[PDB]
C-alpha cells in the first residue's frame, strides 16, 4: 500500500489501524491482530470421567 | 484541449498547511506580462498578454 | 455539447418559414450565436450574428428585413425566420457557435449543427 | 513602484460548467475498497464557475 | 455431556518495540517562559514550536 507523502497511518472500516509509516526508515508496514479464537470443552459428563 | 474546461474526475492531494491566523475576505490572482519589440510604448501600454 | 436543429421542409414561393435551433451541454448566455448558409453546389455565406445576452441581431449586406433573428433564455432555443421566400433561398442553414469576446468577434467556429434543408419550388 | 495598465478591454466575465471537479482528500487516512461518507466543504457538482 | 463455550485464547506479545523519529535538539521553552517582555492581550504573540 503506497502512501502519499502528506498522510500518516491509515484506517479500516472498523476504525482500527491497518498500515503505518515507520518514523525512521519511512517505509509502510501492515498491522494485523495475531491469532485468537474461542475455547470449547468436550466432556462426557461429570458422572462418567 | 483547446478552449474549455475538460470533462472528467480528479482527486486533489493536499499540498501544504499554512497556519497564519489572519482574516481573509477578498482575493486576487497574479498574471504574467510579456514585453518585446512588438509592443512599443511605455510600461503602461507597451505589453502583450 | 449538442446542436440540434429543425427538420427539412418544402414550401411554395412567397411564404414565410421559421427554423429553430436547440443547444445543450453548455451555458447559452456565455457564447454568442452565429448563423451560416450553404447553397447546394457552392461555399459558405454569412448573414450575421445575434448576441445571446441582449438579443440584438446584426445582419450583413443583402439579408436585412427578410431575415429575422430571435432568441430566448428559459427554453434556450435559437430561431431563424425568413419572410418573402423566393427560388434563390434554397439552401441548408447551419448554426455556428462563437464565444462572446466583446464588440469584435473572432473566427473560431468550434461547433456546428446538422443543418436544416429548405427548398423553395413550385 | 506601481503602474496602472492601459489599453486593456474591460469586459464582464463569463460562466461555464464544473463537471464533478474540486474533490480533494478529506483526511490523511489511507482507505481501500470502501465507500466513505464525509461532511466538509466541497465544490457542488455541476456548479457555475466564473 | 455436551459442548460448552468457555473462554477465548490469544497469542501474548513476546516483547514491545517503540518507534520514534530521529531527533535530538531540545525545544526552547525558556525562550518563552523567561522572556524579557510579554506582548499585550489585544496583540498577543504567536510563536512556532516545531
Ligand atoms: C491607478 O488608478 C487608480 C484609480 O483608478 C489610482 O487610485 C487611487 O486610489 C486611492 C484610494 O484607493 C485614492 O485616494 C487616490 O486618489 C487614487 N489616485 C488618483 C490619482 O486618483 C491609483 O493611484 C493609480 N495608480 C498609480 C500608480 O497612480
Ligand atoms: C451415574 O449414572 C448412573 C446411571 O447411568 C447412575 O446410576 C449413577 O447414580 C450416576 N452417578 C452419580 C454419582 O450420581
Ligand atoms: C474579517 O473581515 C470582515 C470584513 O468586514 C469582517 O466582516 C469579519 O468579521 C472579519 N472576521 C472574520 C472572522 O471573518
Ligand atoms: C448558471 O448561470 C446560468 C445563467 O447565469 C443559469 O441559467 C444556470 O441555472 C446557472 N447554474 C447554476 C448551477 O447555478
Amino acid at each position: 500500500k503506497k502512501f502519499l507523502p502528506f498522510q500518516q497511518f491509515g484506517r479500516d472500516i472498523a476504525d482500527t489501524t491497518d498500515a503505518v509509516r515507520d518514523p525512521q526508515t519511512l517505509e509502510i508496514l501492515d498491522i494485523t491482530p495475531c491469532s485468537f479464537g474461542g475455547v470449547s470443552v468436550i466432556t462426557p459428563g461429570t458422572n462418567t470421567s | 484541449l483547446v478552449r474549455d474546461l475538460p470533462q472528467g474526475f480528479s482527486a486533489l492531494e493536499p499540498l501544504v498547511d499554512l497556519p497564519i491566523g489572519i482574516n481573509i475576505t477578498r482575493f486576487q490572482t497574479l498574471l504574467a506580462l510579456h514585453r518585446s519589440y512588438l509592443t512599443p510604448g511605455d510600461s503602461s501600454s507597451g505589453w502583450t498578454a | 455539447v449538442q446542436l440540434v436543429q429543425s427538420g427539412s421542409e418544402l414550401k411554395k414561393p412567397g411564404a414565410s418559414v421559421k427554423v429553430s435551433c436547440k443547444a445543450s451541454g453548455y451555458t447559452f448566455t456565455s457564447y454568442a450565436m452565429n448563423w451560416v448558409r450553404q447553397a447546394p453546389g457552392q461555399g459558405l455565406e454569412w448573414m450575421g450574428w445575434i448576441n445571446t445576452n441582449t438579443g440584438n441581431p446584426t445582419y450583413a449586406q443583402g439579408f436585412t428585413g427578410r431575415f429575422v433573428f430571435s432568441l430566448d433564455t428559459s427554453v434556450s432555443t435559437a430561431y431563424l425566420q425568413i419572410s418573402s421566400l423566393k427560388t434563390e433561398d434554397t439552401a441548408v442553414y447551419y448554426c455556428a457557435r462563437e464565444l462572446w469576446f466583446g464588440e469584435l468577434l473572432s473566427g473560431d467556429f468550434d461547433y456546428w449543427g446538422q443543418g436544416t434543408l429548405v427548398t423553395v419550388s413550385s | 513602484q506601481c503602474v496602472n495598465l492601459t489599453t486593456r478591454t474591460q469586459l464582464p466575465p463569463a460562466y461555464t460548467n464544473s463537471f464533478t471537479r474540486g474533490v480533494y482528500y478529506p483526511d490523511k487516512v489511507f482507505r481501500s475498497s470502501v465507500l466513505h461518507s464525509t461532511q466538509d466543504l466541497f465544490l457542488p457538482f455541476f456548479s457555475n464557475v466564473t | 455431556k455436551g459442548i460448552y463455550q468457555t473462554s477465548n485464547f490469544r497469542v501474548q506479545p513476546t516483547e514491545s518495540i517503540v518507534r520514534f523519529p530521529n531527533i535530538t535538539n531540545l525545544c526552547p521553552f525558556g525562550e518563552v517562559f523567561n522572556a524579557t517582555r510579554f506582548a499585550s492581550v489585544y496583540a498577543w504573540n504567536r510563536k512556532r514550536i516545531s
